[PDB]
DNA sequence: CTCTGAATCTCTTCCCGCGCGCCGTAGGAC
DNA sequence: GTCCTATCGATCTTCGGAAGAGATTCAGAG
RNA sequence: UCAUGUUCACAUACCAAACGGCGCGCG
């Protein structure tokens, strides 16, 4: 499901960061400074790109699940869009302190999701007091924005494909912790050490985080067609 | 409901159908998800047959 | 532990030894007052493990803290229970001993590698004589057994200088001595040494089997062993009965001989006995360790009861009641339950029945997981209780947990897919199983007190796949045959024929009616009879060129009930199908062609309609029966009175002994056949005879309302062969030996038998009841041996991509088309491109599925031979593609890849197998094969050909019928003549083969003499005669060598040629010949010069499939070119066959008493038939090869199923013969790596020359052969799925030695160690496995 | 008579057969056949396993129903180990292999 | 003088289920 | 009466299976 | 704007029926 470098230049992903706030492990994946802000190098972009695709189709293929992370606001509809589009798991909003580490109190914490959806929809309890009904909702809405990509995954991910690593940072020093491999987009900024699949590239412009979010939904879902 | 062949006519191979229904109402029963046809409260068996008459599944979901 | 092969090799002792967790030591078990096992004992607990759960003998530990610490009170160690099951221990023999299995297998695996006879080697291991070695500087043999009178010789004829030993250590000495490779290398050598086959063969297999000890691991001294393994305990466990009794259990009386043998054994070999005395004890301890391993190989099996013998190791192994037919293959099973069934009438074809007590105690645990998911109960311990309780709620939850839960019920035996089917369960209050009325049919089953098992299937796969596959709604047409199964049950058909008909007087006759609804109203107000005339206004429906409904409406002409009836069709039929008085066949056709038309779905609906309104009308019908209505035609006097006479007129000749004894009874029995006749042809008249009645003036006939003959008529019950014997005549009688009695049963059953017809009655039930109870076991050895050879087939290409196949006809034969081309053809694929009837037009691409619309356009056109791929063309390696299978049967469409055809066929022949027993005429032209003939002086083609056949066609195009005619037949048409049908076509002699010149002269004797040659007969009916001329039996070489000869004669000393031929007119006289043409004769073109005079049911189809030779193989020619005596008959004959070009010198001894169909001059062909009687396949193969005995086989066990009416489709015949000729025989290994001369599976070579030919080198070449299943299936490549059929001590020491291995592909092989079949739902998986790869 | 479960033999771990002892119906050597003539190679492996013979998997089965989890894990028959240590308490060395 | 024919011996196979019923180491020595 | 040790190492295992095939035993001779 | 506070004393701690003939019977 490969990418072009006409369409990835159309984007914008070789912008960068300003070259103040770019990181020198960073330095090997950058061209040069215009106007005093890095651009990528998408030469060493494009088959870098490639390689982690060709990782996740055939993660997808034998039917692993990728959990899409992605919490800046601008790219979060944009993430579970694709997430869903791929019938994939993905977090939008802030990613909760060990969520994966954690994951025997936030599979309490999806059950309980679980619970007052289907009392929701399903239950037509009727009961409600208007207190009760307003409480339960409350607590469905709030679940639903943390915990609403993953309440189907059921167990844990199989790879976890991350937008930004600087941004977030908690999440893939989870999947670290306990040896989920990382697909991370990483600025110039960011540090990619800790990224198992680094992809230099644009974490802020929202067309360049759509372009990959397609292409990494187009590869899965090769994978799961197989 | 009970003869399948309508939805044999979507999976064109009978023993497809199988892995697949059963896929899927395994996604139901224990992945956790609901059905995109209306459910009478049939078993998962006949939930994923008539997820089949939608025409909403193959083997890439 | 996961695995993904399996491997046996023979163990080593260092591997038996590792296997060892102890060394057994005393003869005993447990103590006999308390029952701890006693030490060192074959159960003591410190040797195997400890015997409670989790704690330990001696009683110091009792905790799991302690889990594998080893006490020092008794030493037992503290661990798992579970595995007191599977650790084994070891008896060290104090001497080696040979192992009966390689002793006494096929040959022997000892003997055959030494080359030293078997019974040789048990005279020396039974110690009746020594065994020379390491002979040295004697006068003495390599192996060479030994008297000891002859050994006492040695002992002083010669020193030390050379060995001799006795018992197992000699031989073990003697494989010990092989020089294994170097023998082999040799042996290969001196295989050359000879041309003489009688050798070649049986060394081939010693230089087999020398190879495949060297390929192995595998060492010959373990051949003979030296530790003894023992069973783990638990495997042989010594349980208590009834009080302080231990059950015989009988292994531990075998080991316990061996252990005391043992004991004693060390005992004296260590206080130094004399050879005598260990002689004994060492022969008592072979002799015991033989009972351990396979009781009864011995001269006897020994016994500890009134002769019972103990059932030793290899007794539990193979066969009926051990493991692999007991306990693997085939094994009982929880949540399951029988009971009898009994009829549903209100069933929808969906479901069954089944008691409420039966599904409470089947679906417990489902019943727990809804009071849990209910929170009613607290968990298993409450719930089970508020089960037991059987509390109000229970139910509704029952109601729910059931509501759609597919439940699958078979009887047994169940001879065919359709013998098991899913039904979805609704709750009965009663005991019986509500069974659905037409699927009774499927199982055989009769509603007689017939049980049935049910079985609940747990999974979701499994309800997954029983609703997808096994529902009886997806199962409406046979798997055989493209018939419905859903055929109407009896009384269905007796209501829809009573429904149907028209009767010319009733109430409210005549009237006009504006449909269906008012007929019914007018119906069931009593206003209209059902069966009265009527007019109604229709519609129909039909769906269009698109598949569109087009509706219509019309008048039509018809009666109330055809109305009513129209009311249950599906809206696309049209109505020409119901306006007709429906019976048996009528109405199966009706339902086929709602399939045809609409499909499944509306046609399971249609049929369960059908089923209530059969049953409904039927019911108003009151169809009873009753003896009044037993109807005798009264000319049934007259008709005896007149044929006894008749008789005694026969009878009266015999008196005046004016006709011959054989004459007057095979007259009189035609007399008695001449009465029947008329007597069932007078009763068939008479009971449509008795239904006349008023036109309202005037009387007149119509169709008969007598009960019986409503059955009859209808097809419900009792056709012409039972009411023919209920109010007919009873007829003729046969005896036991079959002959025919001389005075029939002249009565029926509407009358009395008096005692001597009845008693000569039952010589015909008792035997019919004798063959079915002694024929059901055949039929089942039949379908097991054809399971276990197709079991290895599987789907696995969509197309091979072969353009070969076979060619497809009418059979044509005995006359007149016994089935058409549309039986045969309907489904397959062609193989090559169908041409119009002509020329150079195609009409069917080359690889397009003939379905229906495509046979009947085949119809359309004079087509008459068609060629089709089948599986025994199919070139997929380790399988068959799906177009050259074809059309499923139970699906119409192609076969999906993956379905088990193999199985399937198999089950398809055996089906029917209860239904076998144990015990010109239309105008046409002239077409001949073969024929070459010569035209007479009166101008008439006469027939100088052998394996002439005669064909017939007609003038619109198409052959039609088909005759053989003998060789010096005129054909009374010849020419390309047109000729009426019955117009006798050809006339021969029927008595004796005659011969006949081509040329016209003057005729001697030549070389032949009086007395020596021929014989000067008189001819007693004339005193003027025909001579004799002698057999060779009757007369020396002196008349035998003296060939006796009619050569045509000129003084120019050769005839007139025929252009290019050299060969003068000279003929030859065979023995027992007649001849009248003596010396100075003048011989016409077609004279004689002289003439020479003159099966089963069942049977005659498994010794088809087992490839039997006949008894009277005729013999077929070879090669080509001309036949030659060799050397006359002394000893035998034999007989010669010389070509245009190449080999001359082939002959062959022969038989003399099958009389040749050629002499000396015949022009002849590999296949063509030199004597009569049957083919012989193995021959045919070699002569006309893989298709020609495709094409024998099928017909040939095809006639046995047309005559007893079955039908089944042909491709489940090839499917058989595809297996039965998967091995082939090396004639050029080339450049391939096979032996010289090799058998391999067919496979495997051709997957070796394909790449080897991309290689260029010279691939192997080989005749494919053809083994019967029953040899076929044990040369499988792959013991386990062999050794679990039959003969197992065979194939397992055989696979022993060769340490071979197993891949588990196939399907038995993966049902035994219980895994995914790699067939349909489990194929798919293994393909994609396979594919992600 | 029906049985969901109870007792099971003591050399192969099979049902007891009976109404006199509370057995379980034989799925015999036809009956399986049939099953391979079908496309059903599901419902196969259980009845000769799960519901049968592999003394883990028939308790992983009943729990697993009772949680109404509809899952099997099939595991190996018993019984065949039977066979294995049967044989090879001949001489011959029977094994399991890997690749 | 033993080579391909044939001749006598043993081994191996014989439906599927199912239900009852009973019956179940001995002899000798201390 | 109980415990331990062994079998027809001084007879007689059933004729009423057929078959069907192989291993193993013998003809008429080059 | 607000100085001082005698001495010594702190506990918990490694369990639910088994295997073979002989029969009769059902299908
Ligand atoms: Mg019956
Ligand atoms: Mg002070
Ligand atoms: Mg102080
Ligand atoms: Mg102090
Ligand atoms: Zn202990
Ligand atoms: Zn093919």
């Amino acid at each position: 499901a490969t990418v072009s470098m006409r369409d990835m230049l159309k984007a914008g992903v070789h912008f960068g960061h300003q070259t103040r706030y770019w990181n020198p492990k960073m330095k090997p994946f950058i061209f040069g400074a215009r106007n005093k802000v890095h651009i990528i190098n998408l030469e060493k972009t494009v088959p870098m790109f490639n390689e982690a695709l060709a990782e996740l189709n055939k993660i997808a293929s034998r039917k692993g699940k990728i959990l899409f992370v992605g919490t800046k606001r601008a790219a979060s509809e944009a993430v579970k869009d694709a997430a869903l589009s791929c019938d994939q798991f993905f977090v939008n909003h802030r990613w909760l302190g060990g969520m994966l580490t954690n994951w025997k109190t936030v599979r309490q914490s999806i059950k309980r999701l679980k619970d007052l959806e289907t009392q929701s929809q399903d239950g037509t309890f009727d009961k409600l007091t208007k207190k009760e009904a307003l409480m339960r909702t409350r607590e469905l809405e709030k679940l639903e924005n943390s915990l609403g990509g993953i309440k189907d995954m059921g167990g844990l991910p199989d790879a976890l494909f991350v937008i930004d690593a600087d941004h977030e940072h908690i999440a893939i020093k989870e999947a670290n912790n306990l040896g989920i491999p990382v697909f991370a987009i990483v600025d110039t900024n960011s540090d990619p050490d800790g990224v198992d699949f680094v992809i230099p590239g644009n974490d802020d412009a929202i067309r360049a985080v759509t372009l990959y979010l397609g292409a990494v939904a187009a590869t899965v879902r090769e994978g799961r067609s197989q | 409901r009970v003869t399948v062949q309508d939805a044999v006519e979507k999976i064109g191979n009978r023993f497809d159908l199988v892995l697949v229904a059963a896929r899927r109402a395994r996604q139901m029963q224990v992945g956790g998800k609901d059905p995109l046809v209306p459910e009478e409260n049939d078993k998962t068996t006949v939930i994923a047959l008539r997820e089949i008459e939608e025409g909403l599944i193959n083997n890439q979901i | 532990e996961e695995f993904d092969a399996i491997k046996i090799a023979l163990a080593s002792p260092d591997m038996i030894r590792s296997w060892s967790f102890g060394e057994v030591k005393k003869p005993e078990t447990i103590n006999y007052r308390t029952f701890k096992p006693e030490r060192d004992g074959l159960f003591c607990a410190r040797i195997f493990g400890p015997v409670k759960d989790y704690e330990c003998l001696c009683g110091k530990y009792k905790r799991l803290k302690h889990r594998g610490v080893i006490c020092e009170k008794c030493g037992v160690e503290v661990t798992q229970t579970k595995v007191r099951r599977e650790r084994m221990g070891h008896i060290e023999l104090a001497s080696p001993t040979a192992h009966i299995w390689f002793l006494k297998s096929l040959p022997s695996r000892i003997g055959l590698l030494l080359d030293m006879p078997l019974r040789d080697i048990e005279r020396v291991l039974y110690f009746e004589s020594y065994v020379v070695i390491e002979g040295g500087m004697t006068n003495l043999e390599r192996q060479q057994i030994l008297t000891e009178e002859q050994y006492l010789d040695a002992l002083e004829e010669f020193g030390d200088e050379f060995d001799a030993k006795m018992g197992a250590e000699a031989i073990q000495a003697l494989l010990k001595s092989m020089d294994l490779e170097q023998e082999c290398e040799q042996l290969r050598e001196e295989l050359n040494e000879t041309n003489s086959e009688t050798k070649r063969k049986k060394l081939t297999k010693r230089i087999k089997l020398l190879e495949a000890f060297v390929q192995s691991g595998n060492k010959p001294e373990w051949m003979i062993l030296t530790v003894l393994p023992v069973l783990p305990p638990d495997l042989r466990p010594l349980v208590p009965l009834d009080g302080g009794r231990f059950a015989t259990s009988d292994l531990n009386d075998l080991y316990r001989r061996v252990i005391n043998r043992n004991n004693r054994l060390k005992r004296l070999l260590d206080l130094a006995a004399p050879d005598i005395i260990v002689r004994n004890e060492k022969r008592m301890l072979q002799e015991a360790v033989d009972a351990l391993l396979d009781n009864g190989r011995r001269g006897r099996a020994i016994t500890g009861s009134n002769k019972r013998p103990l059932k030793s190791l290899a007794d539990m192994i193979k066969g009926k009641q051990g493991r692999f037919r007991q306990n693997l293959l085939g094994k009982r099973v929880d949540y399951s339950g029988r009971s009898v069934i009994t009829v549903g009438p209100y069933l929808r074809l969906h479901q069954c029945g089944l008691p409420k007590k039966m599904a409470l105690e089947l679906f417990k645990p489902f019943i727990y997981g809804k009071l849990e998911l209910r929170g009613l109960a607290t968990t298993i311990k409450a719930a089970k209780k508020m089960v037991e309780r059987e509390e109000a709620v229970v139910w509704d939850i029952l109601d729910e947990v059931i509501r759609e839960h597919p439940v699958l019920l078979n009887r047994a035996p169940t001879l065919h897919r359709l013998g098991i089917q899913a039904f979805e369960p609704v709750l009965i209050e009663g005991k019986a199983i509500q069974l659905h009325p037409l699927v009774c049919a499927a199982y055989n089953a009769d509603f007689d007190g017939d049980q049935m098992a049910v079985h609940v299937p747990l999974t979701l796969e499994a309800q997954l796949e029983a609703r997808a596959l096994m529902m009886s709604t997806n199962n409406i047409l046979s798997p055989a045959n493209g018939e419905p199964i859903i055929v109407p049950s009896q009384d269905v058909v007796l209501g829809l024929y009573y429904m149907t008909r028209d009767c010319v007087n009733a109430k409210g006759e005549g009237m006009v009616l504006t449909g269906p609804k008012e007929a019914e109203r007018l119906y069931r107000s009593g206003l209209a009879s059902l069966h009265a005339r009527v007019k109604v206004r229709i519609t129909e429906y039909e769906k269009d060129a698109n598949g569109e409904l087009v509706a219509k409406t019309s008048l039509k002409d018809t009666t109330v009930g055809r109305a009513i009836l129209w009311m249950i069709v599906p809206k696309g039929l049209p109505y020409s199908i119901v306006n007709q008085a429906l019976g048996k066949k009528a109405i199966s056709k009706m339902l086929n062609t709602c399939y045809r038309i609409l499909g499944l779905k509306p046609t399971v609906i249609f049929a369960d309609q059908i089923m209530y309104t059969g049953f409904a009308y039927a019911a108003r019908s009151g169809a009873s029966v009753g003896i009044d209505d037993m109807v005798i035609p009264e000319k049934k006097h007259e008709i005896i009175s007149e044929a006894e006479a008749e008789v005694a007129e026969i009878q009266e000749q015999f008196q005046s002994g004016l006709v011959t004894a054989g004459e007057r009874y095979n007259k009189v029995i035609d007399i008695w056949a001449a009465a029947n006749d008329r007597v069932s042809k007078a009763m068939m008249d008479n009971l449509q005879t008795e239904t006349v009645i008023n036109r309202d003036g005037q009387e007149e006939k119509q169709v008969s309302f007598n009960s019986i003959y409503m059955m009859a008529d209808s097809g419900a019950r009792g056709s012409a062969a039972q009411i023919r014997q209920l109010a007919g005549m009873r007829g003729l009688m046969a005896k036991p030996d079959g002959s025919i009695i001389e005075t029939p049963i002249t009565a029926n059953f509407r009358e009395g038998l008096n005692v001597l017809q009845y008693f000569i009655s039952t010589h015909g039930a008792r035997k019919g009841l004798a063959d079915t109870a002694l024929k059901t076991a055949n039929s089942g050895y039949l379908t097991r041996r054809l399971v276990d050879v197709a079991q290895d087939l599987v789907v696995t290409e969509d197309d091979c991509g072969t353009h070969e196949g076979i060619m497809m006809t009418p059979v044509i034969e005995g006359g007149d088309v016994k089935e058409p081309l549309r039986d045969r053809v309907l489904g397959r694929v062609t193989a090559e491109d169908v041409l119009k009837p002509g020329t150079a037009d195609i009409l069917v691409p080359r690889n397009t599925l003939l379905h229906e619309q495509w046979c009947d356009l085949l119809e359309e056109n004079s087509v008459d031979a068609v060629k089709v791929r089948s599986v025994v063309s199919c070139d997929t390696d380790f399988g068959v593609c799906a177009h050259c299978y074809g059309r499923d049967l139970a699906r119409g469409h192609i076969i999906n890849k993956g379905e088990a055809i193999g199985v399937i066929a198999a089950q398809s022949i055996g089906e029917p197998g209860t239904q076998l027993t144990m015990r010109v005429k239309n105008k046409g032209s002239i077409k001949l094969s073969n024929v070459k003939s010569v035209v007479n002086s009166s101008g008439k083609l006469v027939i100088t050909s052998r394996n002439t056949e005669l064909k017939l066609i007609d003038e619109f195009g198409r052959t039609k019928e088909s005759y053989k005619v003998p060789y010096g037949a005129v054909l009374a048409k010849g020419d390309g003549e047109q000729v009426a049908g019955g117009e006798t076509v050809a006339n021969w002699d029927p008595h004796t083969m005659p011969v006949i010149t081509e040329v016209s002269g003057f005729v001697r004797f030549t070389d032949m003499i009086d007395g020596q040659t021929i014989t000067r007969q008189t001819d007693e009916l004339t005193g003027l005669s025909s001579l004799v001329v002698l057999d060779s039996a009757e007369r020396t070489a002196g008349g035998k060598d003296l060939r006796p000869a009619l050569k045509i004669v000129d003084a120019q000393g050769n005839d007139v040629l025929i252009p290019g031929t050299d060969m003068p007119a000279q003929y030859f006289l065979p023995g027992k010949a007649i001849v009248q043409l003596e010396d100075g004769v003048q011989i016409s073109s077609g004279d004689t010069l002289a003439r020479i005079p003159q099966t089963g049911g069942l049977p005659r189809v498994a010794d088809l499939f087992e490839a039997r030779r006949p008894k009277e193989p005729a013999i077929l020619a070879e090669i080509s070119g001309i036949v030659s005596f060799g050397k006359e008959t002394k000893g035998k004959r034999r007989l010669v066959i010389t070509p245009v070009d190449g080999s001359d010198p082939y002959e062959e001894m022969i038989p003399k008493w099958r009389q040749l169909n050629v002499f000396e001059g015949e022009r002849v062909e590999r296949g063509d038939v030199i004597s009569d009687g049957p083919e012989a396949p193995h021959d045919i193969l070699r002569l006309r090869g893989v298709h020609a005995v495709t094409r024998y086989i099928v017909n040939e066990v095809q006639d046995v199923y047309r005559l007893q009416g079955v039908k089944i489709n042909d491709k489940h015949i090839e499917v058989i013969v595809r297996q039965m000729l998967r091995k082939a025989t090396i004639v050029n290994a080339g450049s391939s790596d096979f032996l010289e001369g090799e058998q391999v599976e067919y496979s495997r070579v051709k997957i070796a020359n394909r790449e080897l030919e991309a290689n260029g080198k010279v691939g192997a070449t080989y005749s494919r052969d053809l083994l019967g299943i029953t040899k076929a299936s044990l040369a499988t490549e792959s013991f386990i799925s062999a050794a679990s059929f039959q003969e197992t001590t065979r194939v397992l020491t055989e696979a022993a030695v060769a340490g071979k291995r197993d891949e588990l592909r196939g399907l038995k092989e993966n049902v035994i160690v219980g895994r995914l079949i790699p067939a349909g739902t489990g194929y798919a998986y293994h393909q994609d496995r396979m594919r992600r790869r | 008579h029906a049985r969901s479960t109870g007792s099971y033999s003591l050399v192969t771990q099979q049902p007891l057969g009976g109404k006199a002892q509370f057995g379980g119906q034989r799925f015999g050597e036809m009956e399986v056949w049939a099953l391979e003539a079908y496309g059903a190679a599901y419902t196969l492996q259980e009845m000769l396993t799960v519901k049968s013979d592999d003394v883990n998997g028939r308790t992983k089965m009943y729990k697993n129903i009772v949680d109404g989890n509809h899952q099997m894990e099939p595991g190996m028959p018993e019984s065949f180990n039977v066979l294995l240590k049967e044989i090879r308490s001949l001489g011959i060395n029977i094994e399991l292999e890997d690749e």
